[PDB]
């Protein structure tokens, strides 16, 4: 895809109820919201994702976004702490998959 | 705002009032912030829980180089009803009647229209009193003050009973509505946002009852994370105790819209679980988003006219207090206080009884504890804990019976409920004329008249409560004599 | 040395560059992120701030644990203590039966308060784990909530004494074995001698001193080096009246000042002992001395009743209270009135004054010199036909500042209803604590009696 | 997404991957990722609070559990105090594979 | 009565309220004495009020500056002390209102 | 510049905001004028924060 | 918003569909506590999808406004929704399309 942005997460954890925002490039928001609702073991309605704007998805952060949301929604939950991945362009374009 | 009152009340020998004219004036401070609505609710409770057929009142506020005076839990109410209440002590006392016949015989009955002339209808305040008077013991215990008061010079007690009605909804109008939005994510879990904030009065958890209720599903599938303007826009504040019966309307409303879309998906599936419905509703491109609204009908009053509703509907309630005073050091025990309140059939008893208590404690402060000092050129001396003084834990009543008024439903509010932030907190009151009855004793105690009406401005402190019980050594220390 | 060490819920914070200015609540929120701990007033009297503190007690090899507001807690102070915050006992996953019982039976409303109680509440517990409802409401004189109206705070906690809004049967119980150790580092440590630590900030120098030749070595050489024993006045003047003292030394940890030597005449507190220890050890001394001996002991605790709460009393001295010399310290007029000695001490002189009005001369002001501190004081039992009362009335009875506050004492010839002495004293009277010293001499040698009463009350109406 | 600034107390994750496209995890020797200066901890299946199937059609891992699938599945991840930290400590994640 | 030191009875609470109808669904808690919903995150100390927020590392601090006259004209202000602090930033007035 | 702190300080300087507010209903002059008894007073209520 | 112009595009819809000025109409983000489950942003449909619910949004309001609007016909935009707030009409709306 070589969307000039990289994929990129940052997870907030808000300390209560199991509630968390994340900050994501993502063209999917829902499943992103649903893959890590279902990954921590909270309800829907404790997640929230928010994207502003992408530097481009092209279909490449249609699905694939979320490995990395997934993993940092786990560090931000464990630590109680903001974390935040973007990918390099060597890692973005191995893990992430193309046409 | 701190208030200044005039008053002529006029009255027959049997303690029924005919007349009274009361001035009132705030301090306002330097801009006007809600100061006038403030004075307009103060207009409308200086009738307390009385019928007067001839009455008039005024209000002023006044301008000054203070900071800006605001809303408080009460908003004007607590003022004009100790106003009320004070008079109505000198009525009693000059008639040489019991308080609490002089209260009773002047109390509005069902169907009376207000000096504003609303009309009192569903008027449980007789109910409440007669409760309370029954659960207080209060004829049985005035007997035993009257007792501890002839064997002891340099303690005495009081106890008062006194009822209040207030009014529910903003003197404003158009501020009387509210909104929500509900959405059911596709694992059955809902996210709820409304108007309302939460500052301890358990509003979001009222709001998860009642939308449980309306979408009868439990409570642990619906959560509230926050307010915020951009999922529920041009909100009225959280404030005028009526926040759980506005929002409550609209989450209804935003419930029964989702009711609504889901029920072909119900009637297919009858036993089938929530989260099929929901799934089902996604999978046929329903929308599980709604919004809900709710405004308060047929408000509007005119000073023009003396006509219009203020009012949506009455709190009512009455509170009797035991206080001891020690005659000389103004140091007292709050004994035994009883409440009964009418919050019609509450959303919650625990976080009503919650509200009865936290809102009374607040006006014990207000009546007896709580004072701002100021140099002479206005700069606030009060200015932390160490010399601004609420109620501690030693402060409350040894005995603290507290009882919602069963069989009361309000209909024309959700689930029959009541408002019950602001209502029970000028209910302390009775801890003020408690205390005033003790002074009187401690003063009859030294040869004193007891149809003399002697000044005890609020708040009753020690100060205002020693200086008050005239004795050897204040005759002393004043005079030289 | 200059390294600060100190546990926080069991883990060791080790801060290199302290600054004599920070404290524990600032620590705790912005450097470590334990928000649990609220800022309500930043004046000791909210309680919204309350932590737990334990510690060894070298004096009496024991391990002991007291309420602290963290508010007016130096860190600087803090060098070998462990911490314990609402984090510390507890969460969500699993809370602790405090937090359980205040949650349940409706004692958190806003909830800002709920953490200072909880650990008031705690603290109490590991102290005395089956409390009496009176030591229970004790627990609590130094927190504030202005939402719930007490009630249901007090009635969910009186599960741990001795149609409905809570189910008390559904609380866990409380096994006192699963709390937190004492971290073995900090017995390991109790082991080395106490070195003196220097501490640099921004503005301001704090010297932990270990011995007494240190602490009046320092003011000797350094007159203007200001004591700092429980921060709850110098606390008070640097936040709120903006008073900066660059240097401070903090003696607390010197034996000298924290010893309690009974005398043939009375009880000897080092000038650091805080409140609460001279409160438990007048205790002691009540219950079992007989009362004709125990009258201006009794006059000391009943003071202290009403003088703020747990958090300030735990860390609050003796020493501290009559050297600030408000015109409303409520221990003074007792003091005086008892004419109790004071032993003042600086490198090479020693000496010793009966409190009496000279020791007072001004606005705040004692008859120290620059370069002495007060090492102790003996509060002194009474004799025979000696009777002693205190009295304090202010706006509020609990945790309140006096209007006026008074020791009274008459001693009688023996045998006789015949005043030998008489002593009358106040605060909040003057700029000073000051002695009706016009008043009480003609009452020499007068009867008690009517006359008596009539003669006193017209000589203080003048007076006065 | 990156622009956005980072709190106080934010943390860095870096995705560690395998390097072979199918082969059973024999073992995971973290001890050189210890040594990191930040180095916060090392997620795994084994930290995931629930769920370790992801992806649309639930037959993707969060993490990699027994066997990586392709190079560039995704095993891991690497939390720490900075991005530059997070990297060297991923660096010394030694994973040992049988084909 | 006069001489006894202050001494306080120990404390009796009764709250009284209506049952729910008893035909009312288990699931269905409006009546009913449900706990605040945030009470064990509040006696926890996890539940966030606003300063319990963490700062973002480029977060700045503001103090409100405010008169010490009931009545007055502003004659001049001197920022000139204020400047040397370590960390200062600005002194925002009325002429900074957009 | 001139303060006005007190109710009265503003009363006696006409210091208001906006203009007196009012209600009544009956007949005054009649009530006061057919009573048995008129008592008269003031009451001072202190503010709260 | 991935450099498509969507916002652009369901901004200048919301514009006719209202008639108001693009300038008066904002959008600041995408998030799924405001609009629950969407689709992703893909298959080249999102203006079509989006643009007829914003549309359908657009048709509420306009509808609450109607009685203001006539009241009024010429007076402002700002008239007509300061009325219908004084008036207690709801100035919130959701809109969707299948
Ligand atoms: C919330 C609150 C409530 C309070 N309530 C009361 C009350 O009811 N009654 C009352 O009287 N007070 C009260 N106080 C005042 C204060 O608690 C006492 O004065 C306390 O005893 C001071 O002790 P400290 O060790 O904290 O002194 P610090 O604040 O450490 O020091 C106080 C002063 O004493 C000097 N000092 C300390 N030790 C020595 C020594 N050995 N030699 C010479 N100088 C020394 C210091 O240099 C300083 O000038 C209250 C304070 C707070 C914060
Ligand atoms: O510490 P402080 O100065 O805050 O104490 C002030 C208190 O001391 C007393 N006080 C102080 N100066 C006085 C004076 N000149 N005359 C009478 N009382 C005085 C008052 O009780 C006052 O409340
Ligand atoms: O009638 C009221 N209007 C308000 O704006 C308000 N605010 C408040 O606290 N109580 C009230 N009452
Ligand atoms: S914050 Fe109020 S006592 Fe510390
Ligand atoms: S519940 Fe709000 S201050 Fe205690």
């Amino acid at each position: 895809h070589f969307y000039l942005e990289t994929n990129c997460t940052i997870a907030v954890p808000k300390g209560e109820a199991g509630e968390m925002e994340l900050f994501v490039s993502t063209q999917n928001t829902m499943k992103t919201q649903s893959f890590v609702a279902k990954m921590l073991g909270v309800p829907d309605n404790r997640i929230v994702v928010r994207v502003k704007r992408m530097g481009g998805g092209f279909g490449g952060k249609e699905t694939r976004s979320t490995v990395v949301s997934t993993a940092l929604a786990l560090a931000a939950h464990k630590t109680g702490r903001p974390v935040r991945c973007m990918l390099d362009r060597d890692e973005d374009m191995l893990i992430t998959g193309g046409r | 705002h701190p208030f200044l009152a005039k008053y002529k009340v006029g009255f027959m020998k049997t303690g029924t009032v005919v007349a009274l004219e009361v001035a009132h004036f705030s301090n306002g401070g330097n801009t006007e912030d809600l100061s006038r609505s403030i004075m307009e609710r103060a207009l409308f409770h200086m009738d307390n829980a009385y019928k007067i057929p001839n009455i008039r009142g005024t209000g002023r506020i006044c301008k000054t180089n203070l900071p800006s005076n605001t809303a408080f839990r009460g908003f004007g109410g607590p003022q004009g009803m100790l106003i009320a209440e004070y008079w109505m002590s000198e009525v009693a006392i000059t008639c040489g009647l019991p308080a609490e016949e002089v209260r009773r015989k002047n109390m509005y009955k069902e169907g009376d229209l207000t000096h504003f002339n609303q009309k009192l209808e569903g008027f449980t305040l007789p109910r409440c009193w007669d409760e309370c008077i029954a659960s207080s013991q209060y004829l049985a215990r005035k007997r035993e003050v009257e007792k501890f008061n002839r064997e002891n010079c340099w303690k005495k007690r009081g106890l008062c009973i006194i009822p209040t009605k207030f009014g529910i909804s903003f003197t404003l109008p158009f501020l009387n509505q509210g909104g929500a939005l509900v959405h059911v994510y596709t694992d059955g879990s809902v996210l709820l946002t409304h108007g309302g904030t939460e500052m301890g009065q358990g509003l979001h958890t009222k709001m998860v009852q009642v939308a449980s209720r309306a979408l009868k599903i439990p409570t642990s599938k619906i959560h509230i994370s926050e307010t915020s303007t951009n999922t529920v826009p041009n909100t009225s504040p959280t404030a005028a105790s009526a926040s759980a019966d506005l929002n409550g309307q609209g989450v209804y409303e935003a419930c029964q819209t989702i009711l609504k879309r889901l029920e072909p998906f119900k009637k297919k599936k009858p036993t089938g679980p929530w989260e099929a419905w929901v799934m089902d509703a996604y999978t046929s491109a329903v929308s599980l988003s709604a919004t809900g609204f709710y405004k308060t009908p047929n408000l509007g009053y005119s000073f023009e006219t003396n006509s219009g509703n203020p009012f949506h509907y009455f709190s009512y309630g009455v509170a009797c207090s035991e206080v001891e005073i020690d005659c000389l050091t103004g140091d007292h025990k709050n004994l035994r206080t009883d409440i009964v309140m009418d919050v019609g059939s509450s959303l919650n008893p625990a976080i009503d009884i919650g509200q009865v208590e936290g809102a009374f404690v607040q006006g014990l402060g207000l009546f007896t504890m709580e004072e701002l000092h100021y140099s002479p050129e206005g700069s606030l001396h009060t200015r932390g804990p160490s010399t601004y003084k609420i109620p501690a834990f030693g402060s409350i009543p040894i005995e603290f019976r507290v009882s919602l008024l069963r069989d009361c439903p309000n209909k024309r509010a959700i689930y029959a409920s009541k408002a019950v932030g602001e209502p029970p907190l000028f209910l302390a009151s009775s801890i003020f004329f408690a205390i005033k009855d003790a002074i009187r004793a401690a003063r009859a105690q030294h040869g004193d008249n007891a149809k003399q009406l002697f000044q005890l401005d609020s708040p009753a402190t020690p100060e205002k409560i020693r200086n008050a019980c005239v004795d050897q050594f204040t005759t002393l220390c004043v005079t030289g004599v | 040395a200059d390294e600060l060490v100190f546990f926080v819920n069991g883990k060791k914070v080790v801060e290199k560059n302290a600054d004599p200015e920070t404290t524990l609540l600032v620590y705790l929120r912005r450097k470590l992120g334990l928000c649990g701990t609220k800022l309500g007033c930043g004046e000791g009297g909210c309680g919204a701030c309350t932590v737990m503190i334990s510690k060894y007690d070298r004096l009496q090899n024991k391990i002991v644990h007291f309420s602290v507001n963290a508010c007016l807690a130096p860190i600087c102070s803090l060098h070998h203590v462990a911490v314990t915050t609402v984090e510390g006992i507890g969460n969500t996953q699993k809370l602790h039966p405090v937090q359980e019982r205040i949650a349940r039976s409706h004692g958190s409303q806003c909830g800002f308060c709920t953490p200072g109680i909880v650990m008031s509440m705690y603290t109490l517990l590991r102290n005395q784990p089956e409390p009496t409802v009176e030591e229970i409401e004790n627990a609590f004189q130094g927190n504030l909530c202005r939402c719930t109206g007490y009630r249901p705070i007090l009635q969910g906690f009186r599960t741990f004494a001795k149609p409905s809004l809570f189910n008390p049967e559904d609380f866990k119980p409380l096994d006192p074995t699963q709390e937190p150790i004492f971290p073995p580092e900090l017995l390991r440590l109790k082991d080395t001698p106490q070195k003196k630590l220097r501490f640099e900030g921004e503005r301001v120098t704090w010297i932990q001193a270990s011995t007494m030749e240190e602490l009046l070595d320092l003011k000797a050489q350094h007159p203007d080096a200001k004591l700092v024993v429980g921060n709850t006045e110098i606390g008070i003047e640097m936040k709120f009246k903006n008073m900066l003292f660059p240097l401070i030394v903090c003696p607390a940890w010197i034996p000298e000042l924290n010893s309690v030597v009974h005398g043939p005449e009375g009880i000897s507190f080092g000038a650091s002992c805080p409140l609460s220890l001279v409160e438990s050890v007048l205790a002691e001394e009540i219950a079992k001395l007989p009362e004709q001996k125990t009258e201006v002991f009794r006059g000391v605790m009943e003071q202290l009743r009403w003088f703020a709460g747990k958090q300030v009393k735990s860390v609050a001295s003796i020493g501290g209270n009559i050297i600030t010399a408000s015109p409303i310290s409520d221990l003074n007029p007792v003091f005086m009135a008892s004419g109790a000695k004071l032993t003042l001490v600086s490198r090479g002189t020693r000496r010793t004054v009966r409190m009496d009005h000279t020791f007072f001369p001004g606005y705040r002001k004692t008859l120290l010199r620059p370069e002495e501190i007060l090492l102790s004081i003996e509060i002194p039992y009474s004799k025979e036909g000696e009777f002693f009362s205190a009295f304090k009335q202010a706006s509020r009875r609990e945790a309140d500042i006096a209007k006026v506050t008074s020791g009274m004492r008459v001693l009688f010839k023996p045998g006789t209803i015949e005043v030998q002495e008489l002593s009358l004293c106040f605060g909040g009277m003057a700029d000073r604590t000051i002695s009706a010293l016009k008043t009480t001499p003609k009452q020499l040698s007068k009867s008690w009696n009517e006359e008596l009463l009539q003669s006193v009350c017209a000589g203080l109406a003048e007076e006065l | 997404c990156d622009d956005i600034p980072r709190y106080e107390n934010e943390l860095s994750l870096r995705l560690v991957t395998s390097t072979r496209a199918h082969a059973k995890i024999t073992s995971i020797d973290t001890s050189e990722a210890k040594k990191v200066p930040g180095f916060v901890c090392f997620l795994t299946a084994e930290d995931v609070p629930n769920s370790n199937a992801t992806g649309l059609f639930n037959d993707e891992t969060v993490f990699a559990k027994d066997e990586v699938t392709c190079v560039g599945h995704i095993i891991g991840a690497v939390v720490a105090d900075t991005p530059e930290h997070a990297q060297r400590a991923a660096r010394g994640v030694k994973i040992t594979y049988e084909d | 009565s006069a001489t006894l030191l202050f001494q306080k009875d120990p404390p009796a609470n009764v709250q009284l309220f209506q049952e729910v109808p008893k035909d009312q669904s288990e699931e269905d808690m409006v009546g009913r004495p449900l706990p605040h919903l945030a009470a064990n995150m509040q006696a926890s100390g996890e539940a966030v009020y606003c300063d319990d927020i963490p700062r973002y590392e480029n977060e700045l601090s503001l103090r409100l500056v405010t008169s010490t006259r009931a009545h007055a004209k502003i004659t001049s202000i001197d920022t000139s002390e204020a400047k040397k602090v370590p960390g200062f930033v600005c002194f925002l007035t009325a002429e900074d209102v957009p | 510049l001139p303060a006005i702190i007190t109710i009265q300080d503003a009363i006696n300087n006409n210091s208001f905001y906006g203009s007196e507010i009012k209600i009544e209903k009956g007949d005054l002059k009649k009530g006061f004028s057919e009573a048995d008894n008129v008592v008269s007073g003031e009451l001072y209520i202190g503010g709260q924060e």
